[PDB]
């Protein structure tokens, strides 16, 4: 409690200042949501429409967008319905609420993934090591049950069974499918789902760098032609 | 005969921007007036855009930001500009006022007195843009910090909850909070009119602290050159940020939607205010932490008051020039503090760093503005 | 241009009264009721026959709607 | 000189001048576009959708 | 001359390049979002609806209405009165299929 | 006569104009080869 | 000396209003300046506070604003006055303008196309502000006006749908109004600014038109009173609305929450566009009515070329005087005739009242004082 | 009754500064007006002569 | 979700959960809110009174 284990640094294929993020372990890291996290978390700001020209094709994107069932706003009769998802559709909340959340968890409440790679320092690198960090208790220390020893959470006791280990899931690539290659690919995606720009950004960023390095020593040379009249002038006190 | 001179909008701008007599010898510390300009413009343009955008309800607000991140085109860009723009704003400010203090540009009495008010108005500004996105700090932190002046004794509690419009910061709160961070800048463009008309009654300071009218050149192309480079220079720093290190200056927390019901492990607000939370943080009473962290802001104004040197100017006040030093890297250390947890040691740490500040303005670089006047046989 | 060098004036002699002298309203109806009058008179058929026309234009329009709603025998 | 043949044949007319800009910025901007992306995107080789979309 | 003017039209090049992106993208910011635009189109499947029955759907929130025509309803809608109309429109111009018309389901008037 | 005998700003007022087409061109963005000619 | 002679801001305060040459002998028409200024202060105010309480989503807004007139400590007044403000200040600017046209004060050219460039931003400002709360007349009005605009060939439907940020006026329309609708009204102060500060070269002209250098008068205390009593008035005249009949110069449509399935009866903008868009309905085709409505706006900026009168004001010119009023009673109708369903004899009528307006400003006024200068044998 | 009430709230608060407002408006607009006619007294009063040599 | 007796703070309910329920309860016409009824009809009161016993 209250002590550290923070992070190691981990050389994501995305930690290099020009590198973009790797979309086939983004594709692979929604499977990883899709299949293991999203029956306790919700990833309320990525809807299907997201994944298209990310890691799924459009009608890619459209088949796993119409196996999700989702209410639909009131018909003639005035009632709601269900019907299959689209592209359109955010990705579907596991519980109506956080109060019913928390009932189906011993009263602890998943946060929703959206942004967790954000508002979690160490981002990717804290995620992964938590979710390949869990180990039995040290000598001396018992935790309340149905909360698990982790030293890279706070406090060490969290409320998340260990949601990862060998063949928790089937790749669409096939893929080796071993507990910290899961890890990762899920930790991949999480950062994307934080932040959608990261790539274009990092694209943006070697552009400014270039423009900035052509026009940095260009505006710095008008500078100095300007100012070469009052550098070189010579000074001379005359009296009678 | 020659209509920059004569026509009544372009004589002003000639007055003012290209015919102006600067003096020769001004340094990179006077490229801050007009950075500061820019950081201005900079976030009226990206402010309005966002807010062509943004909702102020509790309830869509936070999710209205993050829509502009995700849905809005190029709204990402905008947004994480109008976040480090904040930024380079406080740099360029304390930047700015540096180089009013160590040159002894504060003896522009009313010229300095709007630039304390600008500081102020900026102040405001930034406080209330942050809760904006309503996130966990936005909230805890403009909780914590409108409460203080709860300690004001009488009218404390009538006062704050009159400030929220409901008794916690709550929708009212925000919604007014919009409406203020929109015009507050409007009537930082016309104070900042002002910050510039009084200057223009006396031309500027330069760096030995001596008269300059025996070497003064026009305004433009000597000053007009070299701005922009200063303002590409900005730029280069401002997108720097940007595009490689959006988040770098932020808090996660607020990543986190404002819960009212769960307070985060350590509030802090943004990094440009740490050195007057810590200042608070010392005092044990908390009307003695509210006074202490007016005062280490509106002490600004009596420092005209304290000068004591013969000279104007730090150039040739060696003693002088260290403890100015001094008082800089105590600053570094109050925003150390101030980001800090309060426990051993900070807590100590703190209180100390806020003693030598006031200490440092209020008696040492006076003292030592005379002690130096002794060195030199007046 | 301040008061000064406005313009050149010669030979005018201006004689006024302090206020605190002074009526607020000398003869105010007895003057101006007349001064009224005179100035109605001098305006009004240059201003009112617009309005005459306005009025009547108006009037007649929204009559003609008025009866185009109606139904007329066959 | 190189400069020189540009000096006299663009720059000494303020209306060429500003022409040469114009034309030489539409060139600039297709070129310099081009080269970084392709700069990028083997700086990224494989990582991007558009390196694996040819998959689906 | 040219030299120091080469450094001037180069600079303003590149300042003309970053000026036209920092604008453009500014622009548009205002230019229909994402989400808009994945409400902009609908579809529909057309083997699912019945001949001479009309289907409704939602679109930019509204009614729009799928008509399947029969041959009865083709033919009769052919030969109308070519210019009598209220609003003079011939139908092989107000459908790209015979069989199918397509109409936003809100009546002009109010 | 010696407006008329100006006229000296139509030579450079067609390079102008030619600013004013290419830059509106520019700005907003295919028979030009190289330069969007080759989307 | 005197402070109110040297002091850098106070000069300029002395300068532009207590020691100001003003003619002793302008009329009650030159009160609707000092009022308009009163008028936008006014909206400032009022605005800032009811945006202390509004929400600009589709789904919040017309439910914020009643709630600001149900719930809101005295929010229903600051609505209310809000609203009849605007109607205030649209009647001191058709004063005003009137003034302008009748004494000839269009001379003044810079001083005039600035005043120009007001009207239309004050246009732009209330039309974006009738559409804030979000009712049948508010979505309606601003889908039909924008829309005009789609009349543009080659690139009127791109235009359009930029303007509305998708397919038809909707959250994201209402969202960039409010911004553009908050931050426009400081853009108009800064251009009043201007229009003052090219008045200022010429100081003011007088009902007689002649000259009035030798018969200038201290503003203070002459004009200080008086602009006093004139805003009394206007006092009086705006609270008569609000609080006798807060709802005279709107329509109840505007009680019914906008509703895309759902056409008005009749749709009309504010009263104060009617005159507008009764010429824009006589025209057959649609780019033509879009060209019409322009134009019946931009005319003001024609009219100092169409003066012929050797005299500057009219109130020597009889013939002259006789057309004045013949346009503004053409202009009560033309507002009339857009306030009417288009059926006979409406439909006639506006087009007649559409042909007399321009050929008034046009052709017959220009003429008049033609004529008179001929029966002045000059 | 109620359905007017229901619509606006307010109605009685207002036609009672509606009261109000008449009352020192009735108050202030003659005094305002006596005090734009006191100042201006100088110049209403002024006689002008003209007296070349 | 629960049902409760009514408080002082609760808005006067809504007689159907949404305006289609209302349609189809209607014969396929809505009625109209009645907040502002006197106010966004053109007569007010002497509309709505000479509609009801009209
Ligand atoms: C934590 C945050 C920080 C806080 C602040 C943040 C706030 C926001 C920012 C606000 C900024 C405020 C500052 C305002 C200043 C405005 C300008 C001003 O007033 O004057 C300038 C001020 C002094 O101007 P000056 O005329 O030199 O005055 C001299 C004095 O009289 C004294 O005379 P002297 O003779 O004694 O001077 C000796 C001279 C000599 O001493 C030196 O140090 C020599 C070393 C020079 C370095 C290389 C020179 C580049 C061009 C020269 C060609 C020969 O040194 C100098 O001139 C000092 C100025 C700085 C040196 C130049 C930059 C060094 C960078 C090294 C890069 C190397 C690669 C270059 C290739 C470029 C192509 C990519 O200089 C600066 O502050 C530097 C600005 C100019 C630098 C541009 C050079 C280009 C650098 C590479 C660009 C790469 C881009 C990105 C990567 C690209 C990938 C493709
Ligand atoms: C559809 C919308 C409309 C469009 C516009 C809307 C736009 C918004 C508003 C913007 C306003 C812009 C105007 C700017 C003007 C600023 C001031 C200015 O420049 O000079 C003023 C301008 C001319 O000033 P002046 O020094 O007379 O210049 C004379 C000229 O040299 C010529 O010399 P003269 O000797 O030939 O003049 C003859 C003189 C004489 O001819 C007359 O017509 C005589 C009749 C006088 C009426 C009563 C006099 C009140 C006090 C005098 C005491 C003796 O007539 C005048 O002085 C003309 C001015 C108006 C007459 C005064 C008001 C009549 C109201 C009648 C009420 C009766 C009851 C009074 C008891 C008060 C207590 C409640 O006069 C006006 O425009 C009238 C404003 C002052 C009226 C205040 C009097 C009090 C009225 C009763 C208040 C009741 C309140 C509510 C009910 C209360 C329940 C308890
Ligand atoms: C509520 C407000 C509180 C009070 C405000 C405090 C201000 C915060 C400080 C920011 C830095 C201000 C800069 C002060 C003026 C610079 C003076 C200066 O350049 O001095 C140099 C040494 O420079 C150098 O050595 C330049 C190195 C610059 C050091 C970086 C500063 C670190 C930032 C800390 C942030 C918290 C000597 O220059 P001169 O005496 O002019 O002589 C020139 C040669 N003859
Ligand atoms: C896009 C903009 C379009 C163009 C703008 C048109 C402007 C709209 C008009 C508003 C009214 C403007 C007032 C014009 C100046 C007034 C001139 C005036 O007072 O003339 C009077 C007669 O007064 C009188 O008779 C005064 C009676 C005032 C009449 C009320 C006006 C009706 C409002 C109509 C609204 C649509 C005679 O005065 P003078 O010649 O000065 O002589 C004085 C005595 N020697
Ligand atoms: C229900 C059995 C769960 C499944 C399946 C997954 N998670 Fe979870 N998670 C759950 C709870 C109840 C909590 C709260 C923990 C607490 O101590 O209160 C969590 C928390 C997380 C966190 C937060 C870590 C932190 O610092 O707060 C992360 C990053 C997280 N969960 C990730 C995650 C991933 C990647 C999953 C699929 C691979 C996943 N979780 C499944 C409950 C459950
Ligand atoms: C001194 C000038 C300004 C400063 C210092 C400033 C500062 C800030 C800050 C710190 C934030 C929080 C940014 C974040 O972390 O998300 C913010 C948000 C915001 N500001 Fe400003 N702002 C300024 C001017 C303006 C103006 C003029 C507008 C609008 C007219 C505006 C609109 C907004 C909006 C909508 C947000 C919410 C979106 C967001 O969080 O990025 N700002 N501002
Ligand atoms: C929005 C914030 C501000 C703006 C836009 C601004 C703008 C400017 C500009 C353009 C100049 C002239 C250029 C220069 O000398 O750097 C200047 C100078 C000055 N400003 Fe500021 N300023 C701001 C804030 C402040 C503050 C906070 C202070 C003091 C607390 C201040 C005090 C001064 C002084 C003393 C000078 C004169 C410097 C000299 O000539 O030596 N200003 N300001
Ligand atoms: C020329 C100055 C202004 C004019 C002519 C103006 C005009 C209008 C108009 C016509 C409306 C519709 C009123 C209604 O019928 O409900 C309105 C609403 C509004 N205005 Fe303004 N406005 C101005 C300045 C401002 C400013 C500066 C603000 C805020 C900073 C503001 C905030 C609002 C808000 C929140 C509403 C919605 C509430 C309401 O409808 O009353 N206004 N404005
Ligand atoms: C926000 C709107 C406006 C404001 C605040 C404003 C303000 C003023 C003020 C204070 C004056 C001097 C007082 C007076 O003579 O009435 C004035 C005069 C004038 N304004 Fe405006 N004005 C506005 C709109 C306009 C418009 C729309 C026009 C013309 C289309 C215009 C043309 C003039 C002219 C010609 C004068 C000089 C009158 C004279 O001295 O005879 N103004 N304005
Ligand atoms: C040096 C003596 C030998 C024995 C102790 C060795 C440990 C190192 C020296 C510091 C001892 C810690 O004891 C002390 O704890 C308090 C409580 O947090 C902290 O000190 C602080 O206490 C409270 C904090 O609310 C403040 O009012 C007080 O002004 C401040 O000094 C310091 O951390 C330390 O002065
Ligand atoms: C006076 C002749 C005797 C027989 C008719 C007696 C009725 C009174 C005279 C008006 C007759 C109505 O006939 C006419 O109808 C049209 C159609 O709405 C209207 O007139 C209008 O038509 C269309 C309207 O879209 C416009 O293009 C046209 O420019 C305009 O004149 C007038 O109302 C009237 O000119
Ligand atoms: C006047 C001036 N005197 C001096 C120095 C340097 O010392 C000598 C005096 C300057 O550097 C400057 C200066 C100031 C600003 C500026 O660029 C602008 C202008 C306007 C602007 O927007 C705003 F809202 F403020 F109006 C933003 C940036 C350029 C130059
Ligand atoms: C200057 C001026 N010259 C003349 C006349 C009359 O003719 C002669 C010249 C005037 O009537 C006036 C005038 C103008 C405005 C005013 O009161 C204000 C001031 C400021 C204000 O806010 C704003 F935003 F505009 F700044 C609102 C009202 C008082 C007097
Ligand atoms: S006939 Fe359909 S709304 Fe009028």
């Amino acid at each position: 409690s209250d002590l550290e284990l923070h992070p190691p640094s981990y050389p994501w294929s995305h930690r290099g200042l020009l590198s973009s993020l790797d979309h086939t372990s983004i594709r692979r890291g929604f499977q990883v949501y899709k299949q293991v996290c999203s029956s306790c978390h919700s990833m309320d700001y990525v809807a299907y429409r997201h994944l298209v020209g990310v890691c799924y094709t459009e009608d890619e994107a459209k088949a796993l967008a119409e196996e999700v069932e989702v209410q639909d706003g009131p018909n003639e009769d005035g009632e709601m319905f269900m019907r299959p998802g689209k592209l359109s559709d955010y990705f579907p909340k596991p519980y109506p609420n956080p109060e019913a959340a928390r009932a189906a968890n011993n009263g602890a409440l998943p946060p929703d993934l959206s942004y967790i790679v954000r508002a979690r320092h160490g981002g990717e690198d804290y995620v992964f090591s938590l979710l390949t960090g869990y180990c039995e208790p040290p000598t001396g220390v018992s935790l309340r049950e149905g909360l698990y020893f982790n030293p890279y959470f706070p406090g060490q006791a969290i409320g998340m069974a260990p949601p990862i280990y060998n063949e928790v899931l089937e790749f669409d690539d096939g893929t080796p499918a071993t507990m910290s290659q899961v890890a990762k690919d899920v930790c991949t995606f999480l950062r994307w789902a934080a932040e959608p720009e990261h790539d274009h950004r990092k694209r943006m960023g070697l552009k400014m760098l270039l423009m900035m390095g052509l026009l940095l020593p260009l505006v710095y040379a008008m500078k100095r032609h300007k100012w070469s009249v009052l550098k070189s002038r010579k000074l001379a006190y005359r009296p009678p | 005969t020659n209509i920059r001179k004569s026509h009544p909008l372009m004589k002003i701008v000639n007055n003012a921007f290209i015919d102006l007599p600067a003096p020769s010898n001004i340094s990179s510390w006077w490229n801050f007036g007009s950075l500061l300009g820019i950081c201005l413009i900079l976030q009226i343009l990206t402010g309005l855009f966002l807010a062509m955008h943004y909702t102020s309800d509790t309830t869509t607000a936070f999710s209205s930001v993050t829509h502009i991140c995700r849905d809005v085109n190029y709204g990402w860009i905008i947004r994480y500009m109008h976040a480090n723009g904040a930024s380079m704003f406080f740099i360029c400010l304390y930047m700015h006022v540096g180089r009013g203090l160590y040159y002894g540009s504060y003896t522009f009495l009313e010229t300095w007195n709007i630039g304390v008010i600008l500081l102020l108005t900026v102040m405001a500004t930034a406080f209330m843009g942050y809760v904006l996105p309503w996130g966990q700090m936005s909230f805890w932190g403009a909780t914590v910090i409108t409460n203080l002046l709860s300690a004001i004794p009488y009218i404390g509690t009538n006062l704050v909850e009159w400030i929220w419009g409901g008794f916690s910061v709550d929708k009212a709160t925000l919604t007014r909070f919009f409406a203020f961070h929109f015009i507050l800048p409007f009537i930082i463009m016309a104070i900042a009119m002002v910050h510039l008309l009084f200057l223009h009654e006396t031309g500027s300071n330069n760096p030995t602290g001596i008269s300059s009218d025996v070497d003064k050149i026009p305004f433009h192309p000597y000053y007009t050159i070299k701005d922009i480079l200063g303002a590409l220079l900005l730029i280069l720093a401002l997108m720097l940020l940007v595009l490689f290190a959006p988040d770098l200056l932020g808090d996660p927390d607020n990543y986190t939607p404002a819960n009212p019901l769960n307070t985060p492990p350590h509030i802090k607000p943004e990094w440009y205010f740490l050195f007057a939370y810590a200042i608070l943080r010392s005092i044990p009473n908390k009307l003695g932490g509210v006074l202490a962290l007016a005062f280490s802001i509106l002490i600004l104004a009596l420092i005209p008051l304290l000068h004591t040197s013969k000279q104007r100017s730090m150039m040739f006040r060696p003693l002088s020039q260290c403890l100015f030093w001094a008082l800089v890297a105590d600053l570094l250390t109050l925003t150390w503090i101030g980001g800090q947890p309060v426990e051993h040691p900070y807590i100590t740490i703190g209180q100390l760093a806020s003693v030598l500040y006031f200490l440092l303005i209020l008696v040492l670089m006076p003292t030592a503005g005379t002690i130096e006047n002794k060195l030199l046989k007046w | 241009r301040q008061f000064g060098h406005l313009t050149r004036v010669r030979h005018v002699i201006t004689y006024s009264l302090s206020p605190f002298e002074q009526r607020a309203f000398p003869h105010y109806f007895s003057k101006g009721i007349p001064n009224v009058l005179r100035r109605t008179r001098a305006c009004i058929l240059r201003v009112a026959p617009p309005f005459v026309a306005f009025y009547l234009v108006y009037t007649w329009g929204t009559q003609e709607f008025e009866k185009s709603k109606r139904k007329n025998p066959a | 000189t190189l400069t020189a043949r540009l000096y006299s044949l663009l720059f000494r007319r303020t209306s060429t001048f500003a022409l040469t800009i114009v034309v030489g910025a539409l060139f600039f901007e297709r070129a310099f576009d081009q080269g970084a992306d392709a700069i990028y995107e083997h700086i990224n080789e494989g990582k991007l959708w558009k390196h694996i979309k040819h998959k689906y | 001359k040219g030299f120091s003017y080469l450094v001037t039209a180069t600079t303003t090049v590149g300042v003309a390049y970053a000026a036209k992106n920092v604008v453009s993208q500014f622009v548009s910011s205002m230019s229909a979002s994402a989400d808009v635009l994945a409400m902009s189109k609908i579809e529909i499947k057309l083997s699912d609806i019945p001949e001479g029955k009309n289907m409704a759907f939602k679109w930019r929130g509204k009614p729009l209405f799928v008509r399947h025509r029969t041959k009865k309803e083709i033919d009769q809608e052919a030969a109308v009165e070519v210019s009598q109309l209220r609003d003079p429109q011939h139908d092989l111009e107000r459908v790209k299929k015979p069989e199918w018309v397509i109409l936003i389901g809100v009546c002009t008037h109010l | 006569r010696y407006r008329q005998l100006a006229r000296n700003w139509v030579p450079t007022a067609s390079l102008w104009g030619a600013v004013g087409a290419v830059g509106l061109v520019w700005a907003t963005d295919d028979w030009v080869p190289y330069i969007n000619g080759k989307f």
